């Protein structure tokens, strides 16, 4: 007698992890970037760059 | 009630003592020194230095 085409069934689980990294920024160089008070020359200074 | 009579610094008399100039990035560039000398006069004495 013949044979039948067998097959199997597999169930797998998703194992969860997570990575993280961080940096900072100095309070002295905070307002130097976003601060829109600098009118005419500090907007193209060297320390801003 | 009671108001708060504000005072302006420039309109005082003491303002004549010091010169006040708005330097915005001091908090950042103060990390080092600035180190400017001023002067000294000297009399031309006879006899070869």
């Amino acid at each position: 007698p013949a044979d039948q085409p067998v097959h199997n069934y597999m169930i797998k689980r998703l194992d969860r992890r997570s990575l993280n990294a961080a940096f900072s920024i100095a309070v002295e160089a905070l307002g130097l970037i976003s601060g829109e008070n600098l009118d005419g020359t500090h907007i193209s200074s060297a320390m801003r760059l | 009630c009671s108001t708060l009579s504000l005072v302006r610094f420039l309109e005082l008399g003491l303002s004549v003592a010091c010169v006040c100039t708005k330097f915005p990035e001091l908090s950042y560039v103060a990390e080092g020194t600035i180190q400017f000398e001023v002067q000294q006069p000297m009399i031309a004495r006879d006899g070869p230095h």
